[PDB]
């Protein structure tokens, strides 16, 4: 059941694969400027 | 630039890309290039389906006995249902392909497919700095691609209610579907007919509007597509001329004046009636059925006297019956 | 004891519809509400008071 | 000036309603073509020509009333108010179906009215004629629907009687007789329907998502005027749009209102052949490979297969009260069942 | 049939992160008046 | 039926009701 | 004014419709 | 003025985005709206109890708001009968009275309050871009929700208590003494497939999960608005949205959209939250009962076709399922993952047990086999079920479509071309060709 | 315009009203009864046979 | 069946339930009183 996980080798790629996507993402987010701007969107990028 | 995300990013959201890509595109690509490699190889050389579960297939392969006409990809078997069918729910391989697996596979790929490509019409509008609703014009055809292939499988109960993927296929659902429910007396339906119909005689109106009134801009040993220069800035054809024509073809007051509205109207009307026609089939599918006229008229006596919906009611039993194997 | 509850609630749904008509009427418009403030409070409070009356009628019924 | 010329003069007066010489055959044709379908569809019943009460004096509502075709026992007849089968009495010639083919003609004349109207109105504006040969398309249509489709079968009886529930009944009994799904002609004709309502919702779409910011508000329906000679929509943008999106994309204007104007009438002119072909029953009704694989092999089918037995299913379930001229009866036990097959 | 799965699941994955956090990277400033 | 003949009364009163508003605002002129 | 090509075109549209409407009204109460 | 295209831009069919930069005229809209719903909901259920006829059920006599009333305890006794409609009046009074307070309060707010809040009220102003006071708002509303879904679990467990079908011998209105408060109950419902056999959240088939889910989903709801009160986005969040009106509207539209497919899937296939005695069986409810009622037929006397075992493996109208488990046989095999309370008694480990029906069946249970036979949403009248579903899951679609485009032209007006292109500066005159 | 409008209108609308109510409509469109569309010797649909016939054929199917 | 005391007050309940129609044709009337401004 769960998330069709019937066999708990299926959670490594369930984890590993977003959490290391998300470690490429915070080389990103460190970079950005991180202040309220009071917008719409953020332009800063 | 900054990061390596940032390089994936942008090249990413890129408009350099001979296709753009996009968030949405790297949804879409994957699962819409997958629904096209199954649905071509089931197309050449899938097994027979069983698709009523009763232990006798049907053939829908080009190597089984098949022409383009006749070739489809068989709907799920009933004794599926709506249960979830991937590759590895199946024993064998051989019992995939036997209970019509490969139609869920194409079918859940393609409307993933077509959501993003709802997505990345937005996103790519939203990159060049247009409008976004190309979008909603597509939900359309999506939406009517989606009631035909889940949301009607989702109220009857099993996928094998589903369209086939074929010619032959779509004509027996189109047929079913009219004996089951009647579709024919059905108002979204007969929305979804005067949609088609008036986008037709719009398209036509439009277009021979447009080429009646194009500004001399070519002589007469070439074409007239020459006179208009992709990126000119001044308009190829006489719109006066043709809201003229048209206020004298019929009375003055109808008629167009503002392109914008025109242009506004003519992605407007067969939308909706698309939509419409989506929202029946929908509605049908929990067996929200058309009208029923049938025995609308008797005389003194008591006595049923026919009338063109009985006769219509005379052709849905008569494929009803052929329909249900079972008595 | 049940005419008396008819008569009751027929007068609130006659209050209904005049509090309805005029109140919006009464705010919107520049002239009233300045002559005619009072007016509106006391037809309010009527109202509720209609109501809680058929509330109590209601249950002798 | 001339008799002529002054009539000329006249018809061609800058009115509220537009007349010219077209105007004599399509004014009166087709007033009287719409009005004898109303005439039919509220007094004249089909009692004596299909066993049917199509009126609403007899109770039917707008779907099932309809001006039915004339009897099978007349064949491809004027019917003529005047002609031998009525001989000048109305009530005769309303019962035996004559309205439908006082409809037929005078609808027939008046779309040959109005395609004239077409091409009067183009010549005295001063454009090209493009209507009028986009128009038949459905004079096409209506000319093999209406016309020869009959003329080809026995008689009148078979063409589309005018009305709703009618004209679905001839959807169902043309594909249980003739297979006209399968039929590759019809298959362009509804390929060319639905190319021409994408493009048309395509084209509104695309030009209202590529309109220039020519006006401050925003509803941007004021920002347009008609003596503007600048275009209103960006075309470079589109193209650039649908060239990325799509893979290809129109970069002429003409070309693209050319091929919305051609893509309906291809379609339109393919479904009328289709429809010629089915009057004279030279149908696409059948595959003999796949018939005969069947034959020999019964654990063989195909939803082809399936479909044919549907048509069977409709001709023999409908036979008997569509054509009750044919006076068929059929047992329970000859009609086709999916139970017991 | 596992190691089938197993693959679809981490393509799956993959591909829906890829989205997730491709969206969450500031999308709105990718447009062209953008200063 | 008597009972019709209610339900149309207070249809007639409950659609009066909505245009009455309006023509009341615009006798007074005020922000309609 | 008495005669006109839209003062006659309206008339034949009108008078049709409006016995058609009556008629069609009168079919609406018969004992059907 | 603010009040015409030309100060306003906006044209009257789109005369409402005027209320977008207002704030006491949209406060006035909303609340006008929402005295909208409560007048339709009381006038409705007024409707429904002056058409109400005590013999025949419910859903014979299209009712939709007097079911929703029943599976809450209110006027009803065992097996599903209604013993008063005087609560349901109750109901419809109150919505019917309390919604001229609101329809006053909406008006006011609308017409002759103040157009903007934040001059006047600085507690009640915004201005849409203020991250801080909108999540302040949202999580007040939390808040709201939270105890509304905690007033359901009152209801539940402390007045009156709630309808179960599930209860012994037909259903009965009975006190939840003990929700499942587990959270691996809650979240492998939430994480449950939503495909055949699974059904994700709609699959939920007793009460004591429904009022656990609603505690769980209350007391979160509660967190989550004190937090969003006492917090402020994060970075990753602020610069993933467009913060506006519209796209807020459109997040909340896409919201509803996804709660309009939910709830037209419950009323198809739930009969736990959906009891059937109210809104009548499901179509697999009711095709299991036709084929449940043949077996009993047959079982019973034995002329049709079977007398013995010679027929079939097993019984008639018996066959196995694909994962080998008894099940009725025929057309209804797509139906095998039914559960309704008439027939549970019936079903074993290895699902239906032929000599359990033969011996262990009651007169009730066929009863209501009958008569959800009788009534079938596919056929054998048009449910409730149907009508909820249609209707909703149309709502749901349209909605979306709605989401799709306020969403669009929030993120056009952000960026600043959802009036057209610049014709000065074209974004793609600056690109270079293919 | 109102004037001529205020009788031409209703007059006529109680002209069509009375072409279905008097039974005329009837007669001059040949639109069977509710209690003649079966007769005692004819319980069968009645259908015309003969083209060159027709009018006599209807003239004794209709003459009951 | 509505309460006895409340049953002669059936017809305007019947009407009742329509309303928010109306309301919407009323924002239709105010815009045409307005001159769709
Ligand atoms: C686009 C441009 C046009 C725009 C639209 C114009 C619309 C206005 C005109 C429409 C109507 C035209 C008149 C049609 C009348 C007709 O057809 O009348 C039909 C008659 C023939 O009548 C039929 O004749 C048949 C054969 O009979 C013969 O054979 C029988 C055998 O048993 C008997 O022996 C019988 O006595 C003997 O006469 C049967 O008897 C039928 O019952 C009978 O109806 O032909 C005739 O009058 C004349 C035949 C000469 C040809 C003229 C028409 C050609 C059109 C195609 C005709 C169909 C061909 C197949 C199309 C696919
Ligand atoms: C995301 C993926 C969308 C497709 C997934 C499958 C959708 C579906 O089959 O949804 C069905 C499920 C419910 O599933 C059913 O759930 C049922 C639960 O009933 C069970 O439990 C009940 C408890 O009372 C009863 O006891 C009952 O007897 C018992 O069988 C059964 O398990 C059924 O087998 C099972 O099919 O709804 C749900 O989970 C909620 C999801 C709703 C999805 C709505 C359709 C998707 C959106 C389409 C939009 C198209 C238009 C826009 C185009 C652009
Ligand atoms: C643009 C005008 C127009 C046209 C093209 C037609 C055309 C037609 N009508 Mg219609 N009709 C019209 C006006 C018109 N009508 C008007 C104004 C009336 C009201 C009086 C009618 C009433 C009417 C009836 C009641 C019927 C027709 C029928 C017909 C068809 C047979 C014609 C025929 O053989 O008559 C023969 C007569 C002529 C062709 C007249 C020609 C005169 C010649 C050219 C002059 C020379 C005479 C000579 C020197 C002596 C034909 C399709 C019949 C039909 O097919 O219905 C099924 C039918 O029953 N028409
Ligand atoms: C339920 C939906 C709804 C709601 C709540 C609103 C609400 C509002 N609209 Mg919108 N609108 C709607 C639908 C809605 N509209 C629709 C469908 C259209 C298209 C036709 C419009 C078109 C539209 C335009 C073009 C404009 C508005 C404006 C407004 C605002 C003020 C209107 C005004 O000046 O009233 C004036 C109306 C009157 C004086 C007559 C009506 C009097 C009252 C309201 C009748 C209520 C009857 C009720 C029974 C009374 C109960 C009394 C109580 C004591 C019980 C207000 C916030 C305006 C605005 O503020 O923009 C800045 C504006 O410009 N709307
Ligand atoms: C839920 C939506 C909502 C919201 C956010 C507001 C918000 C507001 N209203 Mg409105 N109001 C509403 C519903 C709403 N009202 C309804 C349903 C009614 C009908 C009873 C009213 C009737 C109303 C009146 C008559 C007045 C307000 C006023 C106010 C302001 C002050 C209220 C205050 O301090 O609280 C009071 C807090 C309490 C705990 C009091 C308990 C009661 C504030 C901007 C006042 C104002 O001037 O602002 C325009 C004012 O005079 N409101
Ligand atoms: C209507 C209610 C509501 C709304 C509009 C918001 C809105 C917001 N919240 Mg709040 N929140 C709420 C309720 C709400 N919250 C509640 C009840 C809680 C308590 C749990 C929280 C706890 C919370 C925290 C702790 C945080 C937010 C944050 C945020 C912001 C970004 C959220 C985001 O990007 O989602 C992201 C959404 C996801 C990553 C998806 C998660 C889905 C989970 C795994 C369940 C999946 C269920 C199912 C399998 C998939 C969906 C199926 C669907 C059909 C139901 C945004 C302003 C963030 C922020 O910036 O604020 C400071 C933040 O850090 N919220
Ligand atoms: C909570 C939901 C919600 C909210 C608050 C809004 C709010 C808004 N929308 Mg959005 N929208 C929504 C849902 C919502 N919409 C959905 C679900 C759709 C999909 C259909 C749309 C599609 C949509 C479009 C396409 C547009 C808006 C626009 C607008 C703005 C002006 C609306 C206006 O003046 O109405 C005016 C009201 C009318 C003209 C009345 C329409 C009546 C409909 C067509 C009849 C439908 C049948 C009816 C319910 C049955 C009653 C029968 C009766 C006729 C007898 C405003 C910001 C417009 C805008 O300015 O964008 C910012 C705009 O262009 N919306
Ligand atoms: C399939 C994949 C699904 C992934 C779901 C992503 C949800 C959003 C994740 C962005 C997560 C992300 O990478 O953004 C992190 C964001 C920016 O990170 P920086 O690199 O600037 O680091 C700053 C430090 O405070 C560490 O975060 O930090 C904040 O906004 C404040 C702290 C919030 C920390 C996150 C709390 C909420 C996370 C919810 C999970
Ligand atoms: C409510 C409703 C819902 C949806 C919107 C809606 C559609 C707008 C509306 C409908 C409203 C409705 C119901 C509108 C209906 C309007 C109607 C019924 C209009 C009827 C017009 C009749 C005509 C023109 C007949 C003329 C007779 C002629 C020419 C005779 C010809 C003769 C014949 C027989 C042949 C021999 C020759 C002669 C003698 C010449
Ligand atoms: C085509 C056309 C023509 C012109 C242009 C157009 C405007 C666009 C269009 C209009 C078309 C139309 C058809 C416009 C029609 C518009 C109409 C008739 C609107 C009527 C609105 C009535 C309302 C809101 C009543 C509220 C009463 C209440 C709440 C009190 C109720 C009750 C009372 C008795 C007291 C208490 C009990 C209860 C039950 C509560
Ligand atoms: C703002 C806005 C601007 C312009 C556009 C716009 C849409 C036109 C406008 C909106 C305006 C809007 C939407 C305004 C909102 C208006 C609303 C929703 C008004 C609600 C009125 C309900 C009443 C009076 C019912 C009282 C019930 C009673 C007495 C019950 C009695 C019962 C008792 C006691 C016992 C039993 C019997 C009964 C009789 C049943
Ligand atoms: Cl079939
Ligand atoms: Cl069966
Ligand atoms: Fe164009
Ligand atoms: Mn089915
Ligand atoms: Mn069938």
């Amino acid at each position: 059941e769960a998330l069709g996980v019937d066999d708990g080798r299926l959670l490594v790629p369930l984890v590993l694969i977003p959490v290391f996507i998300a470690i490429l993402f915070s080389n990103f987010a460190s970079t950005q400027d991180n202040e309220d701007f009071f917008d719409t969107y953020d332009q800063r990028r | 630039s900054a990061s390596l995300w940032e390089r994936f990013c942008s090249w990413i959201t890129s408009t350099d890309n001979r296709l753009y890509i996009g968030w949405f595109g790297v949804l879409m690509i994957p699962t819409l290039l997958t629904a096209t490699t199954v649905y071509i190889i089931a197309f050449i050389a899938a097994p027979p389906v069983d698709i009523d579960g009763i232990r006798e297939p049907v053939a829908g392969s080009l190597l089984y006995g098949n022409n383009i006409i006749t070739g489809a990809v068989i709907p799920s078997s009933a004794s599926i249902g709506i249960h979830f069918y991937p590759i590895w729910e199946a024993a064998s391989l051989d019992e995939w392909l036997y209970n019509g697996g490969p139609y869920q596979l194409i079918v859940d790929h393609f409307l993933l497919g077509v959501c993003g490509w709802i997505g990345r019409e937005w996103e790519f509008s939203y990159r060049l700095g247009m409008r976004p609703w190309i979008s909603v014009a597509f939900t359309a055809p999506v939406a009517a691609a989606s009631a035909v292939f889940l949301v009607y499988p989702i109220g009857q109960g099993s996928f094998s209610d589903g369209m086939p993927l074929g010619i032959s296929g779509t004509f027996n659902f189109m047929l079913v579907f009219q004996a089951e429910h009647n579709i024919l007396m059905h108002p979204f339906h007969q929305l979804g007919v005067a949609g088609v119909f008036g986008g037709s005689l719009f398209s036509a109106m439009h277009g021979s509007l447009v080429t009646s009134s194009l500004i001399r801009e070519t002589t007469e040993n070439e074409s007239a597509n020459y006179g208009y220069k992709f990126g000119q800035e001044e308009e190829t054809y006489n719109i006066v001329a043709a809201h003229g024509y048209f206020g004298r073809l019929i009375f003055q007051y109808a008629s167009f004046n503002n392109s914008r509205a025109l242009h506004f109207f003519l992605g407007l009307w067969p939308v909706v009636g698309i939509w419409f026609t989506a929202l029946g089939i929908m509605t049908m599918a929990f067996n929200l059925n058309g009208f029923n006229f049938n025995q609308s008229v008797v005389d003194s006596q008591g006595r049923v006297i026919n009338t063109w919906a009985d006769i219509l009611n005379r052709a849905n039993l008569g494929m009803e019956v052929m329909h249900e194997r079972n008595a | 004891m049940v005419a008396i509850l008819q008569l009751l609630v027929s007068m609130l749904i006659l209050l209904s519809f005049a509090l309805v008509v005029s109140v919006p009427v009464i705010l919107v418009s520049p002239g009233e509400w300045e002559k005619s403030k009072g007016l509106v409070y006391t037809g309010a409070g009527l109202w509720f008071g209609l109501v809680i009356m058929t509330a109590a009628f209601n249950s002798f019924v | 000036r001339g008799w002529f010329d002054l009539m000329d003069d006249w018809l061609k007066r800058d009115r509220f309603v537009f007349v010219g010489w077209s105007g004599l055959l399509l004014f009166p044709t087709s007033y009287l073509s719409i009005g004898g379908w109303f005439t039919g569809t509220t007094f004249v019943t089909s009692w004596y020509t299909h066993g049917l009460a199509s009126s609403y004096l007899e109770g039917c509502n707008f779907f099932t009333a309809a001006v039915s075709t004339p009897a099978n026992s007349m064949g491809h007849s004027l019917l003529l108010l005047w002609g031998p089968e009525a001989q000048g009495d109305f009530t005769r010639w309303c019962q035996i179906g004559g309205l439908w083919a006082f409809c037929a003609l005078h609808g027939s004349f008046g779309l040959i009215g109005f395609c004239l109207r077409q091409f009067e109105i183009a010549r005295l504006v001063g454009i090209r004629p493009y209507n009028a040969i986009a128009f038949s398309g459905p004079i096409a249509i209506f000319v093999s629907v209406f016309l020869m489709y009959p003329l080809g079968q026995a008689s009148w009886f078979f063409a589309p009687s005018l009305g709703v529930a009618a004209i679905f009944r001839f959807l169902l009994f043309i594909q249980g007789f003739h297979n006209f799904t399968l039929n590759p002609f019809h298959m362009m004709g509804v390929a060319g329907i639905l190319g021409a309502a994408l493009l048309c919702a395509i084209h509104g779409a695309t030009v209202q998502n590529t309109i220039f910011e020519d006006g401050d508000a925003a509803n941007t329906f004021r920002a347009f005027t008609p003596t503007q000679a600048e275009e209103t929509y960006s075309m470079v943008t589109a193209n650039r749009f649908w060239s990325q999106i799509f893979g290809v994309a129109f970069s002429n204007k003409r070309w693209l209102h050319f091929f919305m104007l051609f893509v309906p009438l291809a379609g339109l002119w393919t479904s009328a052949i289709g429809i010629v072909g089915l009057a004279l029953n030279l149908r696409a009704y059948d595959f003999v490979s796949q018939e005969l694989r069947a034959a020999e092999d019964p654990e063989f089918e195909t939803f082809y297969t399936k479909n044919i037995l549907l048509n069977e299913g409709i001709r023999s379930w409908m036979a008997a009260q569509d054509q009750p001229h044919e006076n068929f009866i059929f047992p329970e036990e000859v009609l086709p069942r999916g139970n017991a097959l | 049939m596992f190691t089938l799965k197993i693959v679809v699941y981490t393509t799956v994955t993959l591909f829906v992160s890829l989205f997730t956090f491709g969206f969450l990277s500031n999308d709105a400033s990718r447009n062209p008046n953008r200063k | 039926n008597l009972q019709t003949v209610a339900q149309l009364i207070s249809l007639f009163l409950i659609l009066t009701s909505g245009p009455a508003i309006i023509v009341l605002i615009a006798l007074r002129r005020g922000n309609l | 004014p008495i005669f006109t090509f839209r003062w006659l075109a309206i008339h034949g549209l009108a008078v049709p419709t409006v016995f058609f409407l009556g008629a069609i009204t009168s079919m609406q109460f018969i004992q059907r | 003025a603010g009040r015409d295209i030309e100060s306003t831009g906006f044209a009257w069919w789109s005369g409402n985005s005027r209320l977008i930069n207002v704030s006491g005229k949209l406060l006035g809209a909303h609340v006008a709206h929402a005295g909208l719903m409560v007048f339709w909901c009381g006038a409705m259920t007024l409707f429904e109890v002056a058409h109400y006829i005590p013999e025949k059920p419910l859903y014979e006599q299209g009712l939709i708001l007097l079911p929703h009333l029943a599976t809450l305890g209110w006027g009803v006794g065992p097996g599903g009968e209604i013993v008063d409609i005087y609560p349901y009046f109750v109901v419809g009074i109150l919505h019917i009275i309390s919604s001229a307070v609101l329809g006053f309060g909406g008006v006011y707010h609308s017409l002759i309050g103040p157009d903007t809040l934040e001059e006047s009220f600085p507690a009640f102003g915004y201005d849409w871009r203020d991250k801080n006071k909108i999540t302040t708002i949202l999580g007040i509303h939390l808040v709201i929700l939270g105890f509304g879904a905690l007033l359901l679990v009152v209801k539940a467990m402390y007045v009156g208590g709630l309808y179960d079908t599930w209860a012994p011998g037909g259903g009965d209105v009975r006190i939840i003494d003990n929700p499942t408060l587990n959270p691996v109950v809650i979240i492998g419902y939430v994480l449950k497939s939503p495909w055949g056999g699974d059904g994700w959240i709609v699959s939920v088939n007793n009460m004591e999960d429904i009022v656990g889910g609603h505690i769980w989903i209350g007391f979160t709801c509660i967190a989550g608005g004190f937090w969003h009160i006492l917090t402020k986005p994060f970075a990753w969040a602020r610069r993933a949205y467009v913060w506006s009106g519209e796209a807020y509207l459109s997040y909340s539209l896409v919201a509803v959209s996804l709660m309009g497919f939910i709830a037209s899937q419950y009323s198809w296939y739930n009969n736990t939250a959906y009891p059937s005695e109210f809104y009548g069986p499901t179509g697999p409810e009711a095709s299991q009962s036709q084929a449940f009622t043949f077996l009993v037929r047959d079982q019973r006397l034995g002329a049709s076709v079977a007398s013995a075992q010679g027929p079939t493996g097993l019984g008639k109208y018996l066959m196995r399922s694909p994962s080998g488990e008894i099940i009725l046989g025929g057309e209804t095999q797509r139906f095998w993952d039914l559960r309704a309370p008439w027939i549970e008694p019936l079903r074993g480990p290895n699902g239906l047990d032929l000599n359990k029906i033969k011996n262990d069946i009651q007169p009730w249970q066929e009863r209501r086999a009958a008569e959800y036979m009788t009534h079938a949403p596919l056929g054998s009248f048009v449910s409730p079920r149907s009508w909820l579903t249609c209707a909703h899951f149309l709502l749901g679609f349209v909605f979306y479509i709605g989401h799709l485009w306020h969403a669009g032209r929030a993120r056009a007006a952000a960026a600043g071309f959802e009036k057209g292109i610049n014709r000065e500066n074209e974004p793609t005159l600056s690109l270079r060709p293919i | 315009y109102w004037i001529i409008h205020s009788i031409t209108i209703p007059a006529l609308f109680v002209a069509g009203w009375l072409f279905v109510s008097t039974g005329l409509a009837y007669d001059i469109f040949g639109t069977p009864r509710p209690n003649e569309y079966f007769t005692q010797e004819r319980q069968q649909v009645p259908l015309v046979n003969d083209r060159f016939s027709a009018k006599q054929e209807l003239e004794d199917l209709t003459k009951g | 069946k509505l309460p006895e005391a409340y049953a002669v007050f059936k017809p305007i309940i019947d009407v009742a339930p329509v309303i928010p129609v109306f309301f919407l044709l009323l924002a239709f009337v105010w815009q045409a009183a307005v001159g769709f401004r």
